[PDB]
């Protein structure tokens, strides 16, 4: 009945989302060809997996995720590989040609004509729904389909569905390390975009992972497949409240209004917790204390950004297996009576807990152990203007010499955009300012 | 599905196409006959990104084999893997140009474009993605030089939304090899540095030194010249054919290389090379690789880097191996050598990784870059043009023959124009 | 012999031009939307990179193992309210 | 498909006589091989006569 | 078949090009009809 | 059920006939002694079309030769195929007259003619329906034109309503290769114009082109220029004899082509036409079979289309092939080449499928289309026709045979009135 | 019992017929040789299928089927194909030459020596009926024998029978693709006479057909037999409210009396869209709410002019198989919420349900997946002005010049007839804007 719509934008988002529904399938218990190994008669209901997938007449469950990117090649293998029977033959809509790290060609271009059958494609979808709550926009700010396109079909979607809560889950450039050369001007001119769209969007970066996979996990060759591992557990933290019960069920509704003082300050932080390897997994005491220590630790998260220098407006605890409130009491005090963990003065209470009785699911041939207690951590701090500011540079020393502006320009983007968005973000880093002092 | 129309121009072109089929066409699992003698699907799954496949198991390419006399197209046929290419696109003229670019671009390499447009329409129409234009010409010969610029400029008037790149071997800095080659060059150069959206420009001198003391190989011939040109040129459409992790199509690696659109000259690189006897005492690895492609020897333009700043690098990698290792090799090569990188662009490196590697490597590497020392090419090139042009050399065969002084004069302007613009990019700071 | 990836093909029959040529076949299937580009469909990849113990790709990992746990089929939210008070077929008012 | 490997490896134009010769030979044997063997596959039976 | 299409064979009397042989006798054949005759 | 009467007049329609019946009869499985040595029963519904049975399984065509002269009818006796013909239906003279189109139509030509139409009239009445009648003549010559055009008239004054036409070679305007050639085509079309219907245009250098620029053949002679145009023959009937998914037979593609009277010089084509060498090379696909079929490079007539805009079309396919992707490809190449058609009338291209593919290929095509660059041809001739007139050169040969200026005049005129209608419905505009 | 009787005319309605009566032999369990095998009746006596086979007492059953072209063709390759013994002798009727795209040739020259013997075979067929429902006739307006020989018919079985039902199948000229020339010249002189003398004319176009089979149907080089496979589905779906039995049924008077509000109004579409591939089926639950939703899109009208540029002005709903009569009138509830579509002020009401129980039929070697739902959705429409507008400029645009007129002058038809064709079609277009306005 609770619904979720996920869209999987670019090659980022196609490949989060490849992650995402292996863990969903052996969380649910779905076999890649989409039959259920069991069957009505066992099972019960057997209603947990309705927030993503749907069962078909004789029993095959399509989920409700829309796998488009511009060019051909990664939806492709999503269409050949393992999981080709389990997706909608017309859910994986592929492009022409690709934008190719371009707002420019993904907003004014060939994204025109890809957007109508996607947006058809949404349309039968939420029409297939009977309940739809959310969506799940999953896209990177490195640029092309996954910047110019996502802002269009966030748009499109605001304009369409009217209220609707659009999480959505970005892959943010790292200080020192990202890919692309226009990675700063497609970051501003997606933000530009979502930030008036978006309703409680998620920032992931590709160095906090990184250094996590080498510190906690022992991962001496970490890669993208872990990165996506990893962002699919906290996607599916994050919804298991919605397909499994416990102490504290908590949804999208009560989640956004919790987590967004302001409707501009909707720029959360997700940190997973624990994310240890078994080695180290025999040698403790994983609980609620430490677990809490770890989420609220500075070198636990997963923006690259100083928490202690931040200041803490609301966060959300998503514990998840048998977590005891008491303890989570106990805890959450702890939490609040540390002094270097800083909250603003106008929430003194910005805990929201909520636990979830299902414990974590370990994928095979994965890196994270198996655990009893597991913690979400969603917070809305202040050290994201770090980023704002970094970002900020980088296309400020992008637009001194107005290099890589020609093929904005002709492709038909025009200086007044650019102008605008810096001064959107502008304003939003002074909206941080005010909020913070 | 970004299909690419590949053309060679004169016997540069002609023998660098020859051994580029060679090469793709290993990789892909094509026989001499040209069927399908391959290994997996994947070689299969793309392959008509190269090839206008015929009914049945027939997979000739989509390659245009140009010049103004038979010749080497005869050879081409006589050699290995010539039987490959289709009768019909061998359009060629009678006489000759050679080394006169008034006979390639004004003279009867200008009645020969109507053809050649022809089979070039017939290809480009028997697509449905047509995402550019590969020519391999000789950038300071004749039919290589006139021809192909003439064509580049055709092509770019009636499809001008593609993206065109022109590999090209660039006038030697040492020796001569052609007495008339500043002529030549800058009369291509001239029409070149309008219309190609990427301009590659190897070298030979670089060929022959990664060669000579990087492969050693003692008397290295010329089929390993031919075929270190073409590792390069097969490493960097890997992306458009061959799956796998964070790709760069032909436009990406334009957007990411080009900031500004009279900016788009860059140097080729192949970095995996291990010398015959000391192979097996190097470890190959990514850092390796990132070792050997940063650094100076490699680089197949000649134009030693730290005589100036890499604009834009992009590296393409190709095998089964991790994203940390690329990406922190790249983080260490820019805090590294700051100092000779372009300190204006944060993050001066584009990276794509493809998990299948060519016939004898686990793994693979391919350099290219826009770099502010490629302009001791074209300076050294101007140098010369003005030397000759002070004193009236080889000149009365284009005057004679359809010419004016007031075009080499304009070529001479678009020379120092894009030195000037090489020299003001490069000295500039941040702020 | 070995190459990178294995593929232990049994030569994959012959492709004689003769055969190829000279013996028509008059059996275009209409699933494709040329007859030149017949290598859009047909393609086998699904179950070799599954016999791969290791796969040539890095996008075909995800759920290449077998399945480990017993997805853990206690806490799950089974509907009671409106999938059970609600029943397909049947006034009470009893028809013998 | 030897006549034919030999015939494809000619050159680009057979100006000369002895070319446009070798072109004609090469072509009328491998039509009248392939008259012998559609002749011959396109039949089964195949008696011999004296 | 002596007239195929598809490799372009039009068959005629071995004459011209590299089959002539000073033979495939072009004396011309008696037609045995004589004439369209009214009278 | 339909009925063709086959009528060769003259040394050319002679030897045209000769190879249109060998190419029929191996495709209804015809031996040339009479008997039906085939495998599969579509060939023996609709045999009748062109064969009448006779006394024991033997089938004899429904042709008549006609000429002046013996000569290429002792070819045709002594040739293969060439004791199939019933030798009755033989109407020849003993003149040897010849190139002269007054002693060919107001001379003798007149003295056999009635022996002709008799012949022809016992044709006609062994047949039930008589679609109509297929006449195969040069124009440019004696017996072919000037008795040939007798015919013409007399048949249309006895069957004024059964669909006839002639495939008219036409003079050729590269050299002359007979000196009263304009005279003969000027006197020819002159009574053309009035009686037929279904002129289909076949020109020499034209067919030299196709043989030598499409199918290489060093050595092209007559025999390979008859089997094009015995293509073209048995293309446009394929319909009645085979059946197909959309049949269209002469009167249909008559009505559907003729917009007006004197607007019936068509221009027929052929497809595929490829070389023995680019044969392995080429996909036998229906996109490959329109452009070789809208490409200037497929005409029998040596008259150019770019010059002049398409009035109606015709491509009469042949085989199992998709519906969607054969009228999707005369859509795409409508919209593509719009302004070389005529836009006073929508969709000026019609779609012909038949079920049955002649020996030996996949897929066969046939292009005939009413197009008004043929005028440049009559420009031609009529220039030549008024430059011999204006000072009397080679009239007394017509004005000693019975005949008069007044004639002459009457035809130029006629061919200035249909040059000036061609003109005027080439530059009608819409509105 | 509730017979109804097919007259195909034009090489296009005899394959059409092709199709459909193979199509009705499997339906009825009919062998190709005439016979229903021992086991594939449903006994007791059953008359669910004397609306298409008569029964010519030997166990063989013969078709009500009036075959006929001018041309000796395609009736020789139905009397010659697996379809013989099917089919008496003399119901096959074929004439001297081919009408050959001429309108003339079809009403005045080649037609009038052969409209004696079809009219006096659908007088023994009709006579040999107890009760007529009425005619079925199918051909196309392109020219020939399908257009003026069927404008023959039709004024010969208006003079002669009067008042019955008489349900056209109109192969329509597409837009863009086309085969004759003459095609507007055909069309113009065929609905001036099909205009007085029709009730309903089912007007379909190749190039809509052809995008319904590459889209929905993924047959991307599809064929004149896959779209007769279709017409003959949806001509099978119309006729079984006749035959197998279920809720609501809809007759021939019954389809006719709630289709037109105006006599000369009688031009609807029709669409059948669960037209889904066995591939693309499997993954789907096909819901009569999904399928009812999807009849109403102008990517699934086979004709080509989209709704939307229109008032609705009355539509017949056809579901057929296993259709429960509450989620019909849930999804109308729903289509009459929806703002997409519009209806004409003085029809409030203006949906007619016909409902069965017979789940559709498959035919071993189309694409067509066994579904248990099908819609047959027929609506009168304001926007099939579209096609008449277009047409018209067409038929005007070529008659500037008076080209191809003297064809149809030297036959027997005289100019007067294209005027006052020009003047029906003005009236025609006038009288669609009155009343959709
Ligand atoms: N976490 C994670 N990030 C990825 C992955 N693949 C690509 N990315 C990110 O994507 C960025 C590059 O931009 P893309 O997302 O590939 O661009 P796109 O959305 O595909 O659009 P185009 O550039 O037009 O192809 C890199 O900086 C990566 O951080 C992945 O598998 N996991
Ligand atoms: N859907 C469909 N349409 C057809 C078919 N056959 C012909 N048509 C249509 O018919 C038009 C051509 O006119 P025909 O029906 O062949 O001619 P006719 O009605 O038989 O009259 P004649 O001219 O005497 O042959 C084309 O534009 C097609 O749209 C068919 O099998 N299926
Ligand atoms: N790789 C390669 N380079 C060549 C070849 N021939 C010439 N070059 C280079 O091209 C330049 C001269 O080209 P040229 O022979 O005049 O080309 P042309 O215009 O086709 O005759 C010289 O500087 C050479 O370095 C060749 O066969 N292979
Ligand atoms: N295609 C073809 N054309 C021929 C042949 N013989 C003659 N012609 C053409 O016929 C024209 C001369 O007409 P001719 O045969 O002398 O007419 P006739 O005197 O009435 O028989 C020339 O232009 C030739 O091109 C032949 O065997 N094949
Ligand atoms: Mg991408
Ligand atoms: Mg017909």
């Amino acid at each position: 009945m609770r619904e979720c719509i996920s869209i999987h934008v670019g090659q980022a988002g196609v490949q989060i989302g490849n992650a995402c529904w292996e863990l969903y399938c052996l969380e649910h218990g779905i076999q890649p060809d989409g039959q259920m190994p069991s069957d009505k008669t066992i099972g019960g209901g057997d209603d947990s997996f309705n927030t993503f997938f749907s069962e078909t007449g004789a029993g095959k469950h399509v989920p409700r995720a829309v796998f488009v990117d511009l060019e051909p090649t990664v939806v492709d293998e999503v269409r050949t590989g393992t999981y080709r029977q389990l997706f909608h033959p017309e859910q994986l809509i592929t492009g022409k040609e690709d934008a190719a790290n371009n707002y420019a060609r993904g907003h004014y271009t060939i994204g025109k004509e890809i957007v109508d059958l996607v947006l058809d494609r949404i349309r039968k979808l939420a029409d297939q729904c009977t309940g739809l709550q959310g969506f799940l926009i999953f896209h990177s700010f490195g640029g092309g389909t996954g910047s110019g396109f996502a802002s269009l079909l966030m748009e499109r979607l605001s304009v369409d569905y009217g209220k609707k809560s659009k999480l959505e889950f970005a892959i943010y450039p790292a200080p020192q390390i990202s890919t692309a050369v226009v990675e700063p001007y497609n970051t501003i001119l997606t933000t530009h975009t979502t930030l008036e769209h978006s309703d409680c969007a998620f920032m992931v970066d590709n160095e906090a992972i990184y250094d996590i996979c080498r510190r906690n996990l022992d991962i001496e060759r970490p890669t993208y497949t872990n990165l996506n591992r990893l962002i699919a557990q906290i996607v599916s933290s994050i919804t298991a409240s919605l397909r499994f019960d416990g102490a504290l069920n908590v949804d999208l509704t009560e989640f956004q209004t919790n987590l967004v003082p302001y409707p501009r300050i909707h720029f959360p932080l997700a940190t997973y917790a624990p994310v240890i390897s078994a080695e180290k997994a025999y040698h403790e005491q994983l609980s609620v204390a430490e677990i809490t220590n770890a989420c609220f630790e500075p070198a636990n998260q997963m923006v690259k950004c100083d928490p202690r220098h931040g200041k803490y407006m609301a966060c959300c605890m998503l514990y998840r297996g048998d977590v005891v409130p008491k303890d989570v009491n106990a805890a959450i005090a702890t939490i609040k009576t540390k002094r270097t963990i800083q909250f603003v003065d106008w929430c003194p209470t910005g805990f929201k807990v909520g636990i979830n009785y299902q414990p974590p699911t370990v994928v095979p041939g994965g890196d994270l152990a198996k655990v009893q207690r597991a913690v979400c951590m969603l917070s809305n701090t202040t050290a994201i203007a770090e980023a704002w500011a970094r970002l900020d540079h980088k296309f400020d020393l992008m637009y001194a010499k107005r290099a890589f502006v020609h093929w904005y320009v002709g492709e038909g983007m025009e200086e007044g955009e650019f102008s605008e968005a810096r001064e959107d973000l502008a304003a939003l880093e002074k909206d941080y300012e005010e909020v913070g002092v | 599905m970004r299909e690419i129309v590949h053309m060679q121009a004169g016997q540069c072109g002609n023998q660098i196409g020859a051994k580029f089929w060679e090469v793709i066409s290993d990789e892909h699992g094509i026989d001499p006959t040209g069927t399908y003698h391959g290994d997996s699907d994947l070689q299969l799954e793309r392959i008509n990104v190269y090839y206008n496949e015929a009914t049945g198991g027939k997979y000739v390419p989509r390659a245009v084999l140009v010049d103004l006399e038979p010749g080497t197209m005869d050879s081409v046929r006589s050699g290995p893997f010539g039987q490959i290419f289709r009768p019909d696109n061998f359009v060629f003229g009678q006489s000759g140009a050679g080394n006169n670019w008034a006979k390639g671009h004004y003279t009867e390499g200008a009645e020969l474009v109507d053809s050649v447009l022809d089979v070039v329409r017939k290809e480009a129409e028997s697509c449905d993605c047509l995402q550019g234009f590969q020519l391999t010409h000789s950038l300071g010969g004749g039919t290589g030089s006139g021809m192909g610029t003439l064509l580049i400029s055709k092509i770019r008037e009636e499809y001008p939304d593609r993206i065109m790149n022109t590999f090209s071997v660039v006038p030697s800095p040492k020796v001569s090899d052609t007495v008339v080659e500043p002529y030549n060059a800058t009369l291509s150069v001239h029409q070149l540095v309008e219309n190609t959206d990427e301009t590659y420009c190897i070298d030979n001198e670089a060929l022959y030194d990664i060669c000579f003391r990087t492969l050693k190989l003692t008397t290295p011939t010329y089929g390993d010249l031919n075929h270190l040109v073409s590792a390069t040129m097969s490493g960097v459409t890997t992306c458009l054919r061959f799956p796998g992790q964070l790709n760069a199509d032909l436009r990406k690696l334009a957007v990411n290389m080009v900031p500004f659109p009279r900016l788009h000259f860059f140097m080729p690189g192949f970095a995996p090379l291990t010398s015959r006897g000391s192979q097996q005492y190097r470890a190959l690895t990514v850092p390796e690789l990132t070792q050997q492609m940063f650094d100076a020897k490699n680089m197949m333009a000649a134009c030693d880097p730290r005589h100036g700043r890499y604009l834009t690098v992009a590296a393409i990698f190709r095998g089964r191996m991790s994203m940390k290792e690329v990406d922190e090799q790249m983080l260490n090569v820019q805090n590294k050598n700051s100092s000779y990188f372009v300190e204006w662009i944060p993050n001066n490196v584009k990276t794509a990784v493809c998990d299948i590697p060519p016939r004898g490597l686990k793994m693979s590497a391919t350099f290219i870059g826009n770099s502010t020392a490629i302009q001791e090419l074209f300076k050294r090139i101007s140098e010369q043009f003005t030397a000759m042009f002070r004193r009236k050399a080889f000149l009365h065969w284009y005057t004679g023959e359809g010419m004016d002084e007031m075009e080499f004069t304009e070529a001479e302007s678009n020379m120092n124009d894009l030195v000037s613009e090489y020299q003001q990019y490069q000295d500039a700071t941040a702020e | 012999k070995m190459k990178e990836i294995t593929y232990f093909n049994n030569n994959k029959k012959s492709n004689s031009t003769y055969d190829r040529l000279f013996h028509v076949k008059h059996g275009y299937q209409n699933k494709l939307h040329r007859d030149d580009r017949e290598h859009t469909r047909g393609l086998k990849v699904y179950e070799e990179e599954s016999s791969k113990a290791v796969p040539a790709l890095s996008s075909s990992a995800y759920g290449h193992r077998p399945p480990l746990e017993k997805t853990t089929r206690k806490h799950a939210r089974i509907e009671h309210v409106m999938k059970g008070f609600y029943r397909h077929r049947g006034t009470n008012l009893p028809e013998y | 498909e030897e006549i034919h490997h030999q015939y494809q490896g000619l050159s680009v134009v057979t100006d000369t006589a002895p070319k446009k010769a070798r072109k004609e030979r090469m072509e009328a044997e491998m039509k009248q091989l392939e008259r012998d063997i559609e002749l011959l596959e396109k039949h089964k039976v195949i008696y011999i006569s004296n | 078949a002596l007239n195929s299409l598809a490799p372009f064979a039009t068959t005629y009397k071995p004459t011209c090009g590299y089959f002539f042989s000073r033979s495939t006798n072009n004396k011309k054949k008696q037609m045995g009809i004589p004439a369209t005759d009214l009278v």
